């Protein structure tokens, strides 16, 4: 006689939101490196040209320094154009040692359609007593498997940073079914002088990529754009 | 394993304080769970003798005594019923200071003067024994401090012993330990042969020599059985927790309490032509001293005669065989009993004894003959008698033999994370007895003594050496990784994700035991055989669980009865499904809910929680991974459900699990008066989902439709929103259901669904003609399916 | 959550296994032999002869040792069962075992974790004791000691560890000449009593919302 | 090669509420995340920082992103415009970032968590009352944020 039957009609109240792509591919990276013994550091956004770039092997007449790519308030005070100067600040503080991941906000002044004024970058970091050219290669050759959840293939192609020596492009498959990811290379011994530590002793890794590049590839996403105008019918497809 | 400190110290003396001694001990594997004075502070008492005893002329009750204390004699008045001259007791002279701050005074008891207090047990915190004087040895020292005498300076250790250390079961173990910690000589108690006064004996025969591969036995004739035990011995023992019982045991208890050697003595008279040392026969019946009647597996060493057994080999004697009071000779065993072929036996027969533990840990395999001796000299100095000569029957190719060890000082340094001098190495080992020999550079072969049943490989003897020099000393070093970046999949909800959504919807965390009382089980889940414990602590904990709902049920109305009225609960845990051959171990995340929708609040309304609030928890956890939609509730049926308002979640046509209302029968049965909400879901089924793939978006307006539909009242809204998604198009954007109707407005065997319709074209903007043309072809395709009709 | 954290920041993969083992993986494999007094019911929920309910969450590390070869660097948290029970005691209670099988592991190696988990733990650069023990699995083998910062001579017994027995790796075929390896184990339940303050045992499994809602 | 690592135990304090936590659990509470531009338009700072001088780029990309933000309302509230212009009604959005107060001289680089919602409490369903989003709906999800590391009592609306 219990006849307070009902139906498969919707629950009552509110669900979950969610979070933004960028913050999805952030958190993934984060978590590939903090397993393994890589501490997040996080650092200001607006910066002086000592952490920016003289600490990082830029000099005063590179065209990197200019007003055409970087944004400035003085002559000395801008908005950090990499997560790099952390990086500095770190190797500052503390002797090796060091395992950090550098995530955060980064501005470039040169935006278009394919570039963004404001972007997100994770910038590694790793120094110790021992580090070779094959200990970075096995390590971003496992990170992009692990991130990518894929066993690809991983090519590097030697390049130039005025911080790193020797440096690579890193590709991975799928015009050429090649596709340029991150950047990376051996800590320069300038680099680490600067920062007081002796580079006879200690030998280094830095690496970095895009944010919201990552974030393209593993989601599909097209336009750049679609990131900073924050559409619901947009980012209420990463639920 | 308890002890007299004063008894080992007086083997191997550490010369630190007791509380060094102590601490030393748990630092190095002995630990120390009690280590307590022997008896209360006093001065001024000392052995006293009485000379004469006369009936005090004013007082019945009371004597006068005429006491000497080796120096001058005294009046002392006395109350005690066992004063009498002749006797050696403790006198607490004028000035003497007894426990609880209590000064002996000059005393004039019934006109008769008294000059000093003669002692029981109890005045002096000895003992409880207070019922009269403490009536010392006739031999005892008169003159002497009764502290000095009876060794009060001292206190009992008591060592939890680790099963490796059966060596340390005696007194000889743990001296043999102090030397080698604190590098200090071992003065053992020197055991001299007792010579045969006659050449009677007993014939010994090895049976079973794998399992007995020595065995000593003595006869010894004309015993005095009625003679006491000396206070040393009872003292020696009750400091080590053994009760005095009668000489014989007494001897063999404190030879295995000094040695380590665990001894027998049985009547000789009740030994029929000799010994014989062989295994049970099956059904073999034996007559334990205790009165136990064991029935004997063949696997179970005895000592027997040639007509019966006599005891169970180790472990324990036999009524018939052991000493009474007409017991004149005796016949001492000491036997070495291979621990492999003891191990578990006397626990097999629900027994165990000083004897049994010692044997099946490891006794010195060639202890036997000093014990042997030992034992004879203290029974000969106890009960008299005249010893035989020693009967030894042994067996060379079955005695315990520990092939040499090779030690590597590369392994010491690697496991230490320190290297020790080989002079350190050699000087450590030696001290615990063992036979270090170089081996060439940076190795050694090392031999086990026979005390030792633990050791027998290379890292036992690095255990021995970290041991010693230090745990704590030893170094701090962090291990070495080749570690390469990792992660688990992007499209997936885990367990500790799906908790702290739970918490953050509502919810309190319960942890349930595993093991339900077979009724409740059977509540939940009727006509289902549980899998049952065969020893269960209680019988209300006898069913694994198949179900979390029991166990969440129960602590929901564990609280109801406690003042709560709004319980919201979650569990995360295994249930267990089908018998041994195909048990299914699932983890299983379940809920409970009941009470109000919403706490008790100003902004807040007052309705209870139903069906559709336990549908949200439920779909925000199925959502979790981004794969809602591959989940579809569809009307079910369970056991311990609501037939009415019941759920069967589902996954590819798999079963995920139930949400419903608790059964309102079940409600009845388990007191419950409220409604109640369950849900159980099989985590391997929630924790996959789906990566975002992204779909472009349009630059163009949507268009919104609404359209109000009577229907049967008993069709599924689902079912419905199903057959709209079909006929909508392609560009359906979003479809709502914001309003369901069963009033006086319609007919009562009908229902108003009110739906939104969403559109979007991605490359252009929709015209009205086409939007209406989609929503008559929706219409037409419900008109067909379900008769419905437009309000 | 939070001993899980410690070492899965570090290179550890949490490991799970059935709470009803066989006696193989719950004993034999452990270095416990038939007649050991572990075995027996006093001590041993049991189905039938083979059949139980495991009494450590070390089965785990076995079938880990079984199915893969070094390095192995797992944690093992889950609910155990104990048949001897009292009020101190719980037929049913959780502890986190762990394990570490490499090239060249020390003893020097496993008391350095120890000492870092129990500070990163406790959240206190707190005194941390090492007192030599009996475990059949492990050889040498320790009880780990803290001071009584967190409340006889202000010490207490938190874990147990040791270095991996060789016939334990031998048996699940791991070459002990080859690799070295350290365990550990602690109880969930005493952790949880001396960080928080509890003091009967039994209000973790009577789930009383006086007691639950203090732990918001 | 993968880098050798001496590496010991580790862990952040348990009572303490990091912004992933915070995050997540405004997702449970029914939120949407933002990130908008950190440098915002300097007639916008003005509306919502009055009398406050904006550190302003010498070199910015356009005028209506010259000046670093105080606040991250003024990028939530234009986020919520441009959802409510596109036929949204519902905006429910939070962002974490820092806010930039002060000139050079001085300058503080606070990390901020805003949030913004408007229009129906509850999403258009059939057992959800139409009621719009009130004070005290924004109040539960603040209430909710503070009392994630056991401190709800430390906090006080005045």
């Amino acid at each position: 006689a219990a006849e307070r039957i009902d139906v498969t009609l919707p629950g009552r109240g509110q669900l979950s939101g969610g979070l933004h792509p960028v913050t999805r591919t952030l958190e993934r990276i984060e978590q590939c490196f903090s397993r393994i013994g890589y501490e997040v550091a996080e650092g200001p956004e607006v910066e002086d040209d000592y952490h920016n770039f003289e600490a990082l092997n830029i000099p005063g007449h590179h065209p990197a320094r200019a007003m055409h790519d970087t944004f400035y308030f003085n002559a000395n005070m801008l908005l950090r154009t990499h997560t790099s100067p952390v990086q500095v600040r770190t190797m500052e503080s503390q002797q090796p040692p060091i395992r950090i991941v550098c995530p955060g906000r980064v501005y470039r002044c040169d935006s278009d359609l394919t570039h963004s004024p404001m972007f997100h970058q994770v910038e590694g970091l790793l120094v110790d007593e021992g580090v070779s050219f094959a200990d970075l290669k096995g390590t971003i050759e496992e990170f992009l498997r692990a991130f990518f959840e894929k066993q690809l293939e991983v090519r590097f192609r030697p390049s130039f940073f005025p911080f790193t020596e020797p440096s690579a492009e890193v590709d991975i498959q799928c015009q050429t079914g090649w596709l340029e990811v991150m950047g990376c290379g051996m800590v320069h011994p300038n680099v680490l002088r600067m920062s007081n530590i002796d580079p006879e002793k200690f030998q280094g890794f830095a690496f970095g990529m895009g944010a919201e590049r990552l974030a393209m590839l593993r989601y599909g996403v097209n336009d750049l754009r679609l990131f900073f105008d924050n559409d619901l019918r947009f980012l209420g497809q990463f639920r | 394993m308890k002890f007299s400190e004063k008894w080992l110290r007086s083997w191997a003396n550490p010369q630190v304080s007791h509380d060094e001694l102590v601490a030393r001990l748990s630092m190095v594997g002995l630990e120390v769970d009690a280590d307590l004075p022997v008896a209360g502070a006093f001065s001024g008492v000392v052995v006293g003798e009485v000379l004469s005893t006369e009936q005090h002329p004013d007082a019945d009750k009371l004597r006068v005594c005429q006491v000497s204390n080796g120096s001058e004699t005294f009046q002392v008045v006395c109350g005690a019923p066992n004063v009498r001259a002749g006797l050696k007791i403790p006198f607490a002279m004028i000035g003497a200071e007894l426990p609880d701050d209590f000064k002996i005074k000059k005393a004039k008891l019934r006109g008769v003067e008294s000059f000093g207090m003669l002692c029981s047990a109890k005045e002096l915190q000895i003992s409880e024994e207070n019922a009269g004087l403490l009536e010392l040895p006739a031999d005892a020292p008169v003159g002497q401090d009764v502290r000095t005498y009876l060794e009060l300076a001292d206190y009992t250790i008591e060592v939890g012993l680790t099963p490796n250390r059966g060596d340390c079961l005696s007194l000889a173990g743990l001296a043999r330990e102090v030397s080698a910690i604190y590098d200090v000589p071992l003065a053992p108690v020197a055991v001299d042969a007792v010579a045969a006064q006659h050449d009677e004996t007993r014939p010994v025969e090895l049976a079973a020599p794998a399992a007995c591969p020595r065995y000593l036995g003595r006869v010894i004739r004309n015993v005095d059985l009625s003679r006491p035990t000396p206070l040393w011995m009872v003292e020696r023992l009750r400091r080590s927790d053994i009760r005095s019982i009668d000489p014989v045991v007494d001897v063999t208890n404190y030879v295995m309490i000094e040695l380590g050697q665990p001894m027998h003595a049985f009547d000789l008279a009740e030994i029929n032509g000799g010994v014989r040392v062989r295994m049970a026969e099956d059904g073999e019946k034996l007559v334990l001293l205790d009165g136990q009647e064991i029935t004997l597996r063949a696997d179970t060493l005895v000592i027997a005669d040639h007509q019966r057994a006599l005891a169970i080999a180790g472990v324990m004697g036999g009524e018939h065989s052991g000493v009474s009071d007409s017991t004149r000779d005796l016949f001492l065993e000491a036997a070495f009993f291979d621990t492999i072929a003891l191990a578990g036996k006397a626990r097999s027969y629900g027994l165990h004894t000083d004897s049994s533990h010692r044997f099946e840990r490891g006794v010195d395999s060639q202890l036997a003959r000093k014990a042997m001796e030992r034992a004879t000299r203290l029974i000969l100095d106890i009960v008299g008698g005249e010893p035989g000569p020693i009967v030894e029957q042994v067996s060379e190719a079955h005695l315990p033999k520990v092939a040499p060890i090779t030690l590597r000082a590369e392994r010491v340094t690697q496991m230490l994370g320190m290297p020790l001098d080989a002079a350190e190495i050699v000087r450590l080992l030696q001290a615990l007895e063992l036979t270090v020999v170089a081996d060439g550079e940076g190795q050694w072969s090392v031999g086990v003594p026979s005390h030792r049943f633990d050791i027998s490989l290379e890292v036992d003897l690095i255990e021995e050496l970290a041991r010693l020099y230090g745990y704590n000393r030893l170094p701090v070093r962090y291990p070495q990784a080749r570690l390469a970046p990792n992660n688990k999949p992007e499209a997936r909800a885990a367990l500790p994700l799906l908790r702290r959504l739970l918490v953050a919807r509502g919810y309190q965390e319960a942890i349930t035991f595993s093991f339900i009382d077979p009724a409740l089980f059977e509540l939940f889940d009727p006509g289902t055989q549980p899998l049952t414990l065969a020893n269960p602590i209680s019988a209300d904990m006898a069913a694994m669980r198949s179900s979390l709902w029991p166990g969440l049920v129960k602590a929901l109305q564990h609280n109801l009865n406690r003042q709560q009225s709004r319980v919201r609960l979650f569990e995360s845990g295994l249930r267990f499904v089908g018998q041994l051959e195909g048990l299914k171990q699932e983890a299983m995340l379940a809920g409970a809910i009941c009470g109000k929708r919403l706490p008790e609040g100003w902004a807040n309304g007052r309705d209870g929680v139903d069906f559709f609030d336990a549908k949200a928890d439920v779909e925000a956890v199925l959502a979790s991974a981004g794969a809602l939609g591959d989940f579809s509730f569809v009307p079910g049926e369970h056991p311990a459900l609501h037939p009415g308002q019941t759920a069967r979640i589902e996954r590819e046509g798999r079963l995920v699990g139930y949400l419903g209302a608790l059964h309102p029968e079940l409600a009845k049965k388990l007191d419950l008066e409220q409604p109640v909400f369950l849900f159980e879901l099989l985590l391997a089924e929630v924790v996959d989902g789906h990566l975002p793939k992204f779909r472009e978006l349009s630059r163009f307006p949507e268009v919104r439709r609404d359209l109000a539909l009577l229907v049967d009242q008993d069709v599924p809204a689902q079912d419905i929103l199903t057959q709209i998604r079909a006929a909508a198009g392609e560009w359906l954007t979003d479809l709502r259901l914001f309003d369901v109707y069963h009033g006086k407005g319609i007919d009562p065997h009908r229902k108003s669904l009110a739906v939104g319709l969403t559109w979007q074209h991605p490359s252009r903007t929709l015209n009205d003609d086409e939007v209406n043309s989609t929503t008559q072809n929706i219409v037409t395709s419900l008109e067909e399916r379900f008769n419905a009709t437009l309000r | 959550e939070r001993i899980e954290q410690c070492f899965s920041r570090i290179g550890y993969e949490v490991a799970e296994g059935p709470e009803v083992e066989d006696d193989y993986h719950n004993f034999e494999a452990l270095n416990i032999p038939g007649h050991h007094p572990a075995r027996a019911m006093h001590d041993t929920f049991y189905f039938n002869a083979n059949m139980l309910l495991r009494t450590h969450t070390s089965p785990v590390q076995v079938r880990t040792m079984e199915s893969q070869q070094p390095p192995i660097r797992i944690v093992c948290p889950g609910r155990v069962y104990r048949c001897d029970s009292d009020l101190t005691h719980s037929p049913m209670f959780h502890q986190v075992e762990g394990l570490l099988v490499d090239e060249g592991v020390s003893f020097a190696d496993l008391k350095g974790t120890i000492e870092e988990f129990l500070r990163a733990f406790f959240e206190k650069q707190l005194e941390v004791r090492f007192r030599p023990s009996f475990f059949p699995f492990t050889e040498p083998s320790a009880e780990v000691d803290i001071q009584c910062v967190i409340c006889q001579t202000g010490w207490l017994e938190v874990m147990g560890c040791g270095m991996v027995h060789p016939n334990v790796l031998r048996m699940s075929n791991i070459d002990p000449e080859k690799f070295q390896g350290f365990a550990f184990g602690m109880g969930a339940e005493r952790l949880a009593m001396l960080r928080y303050g509890v003091n009967d045992l039994r209000l973790f499994f009577d789930n009383d919302l006086r007691f639950l809602g203090q732990f918001r």
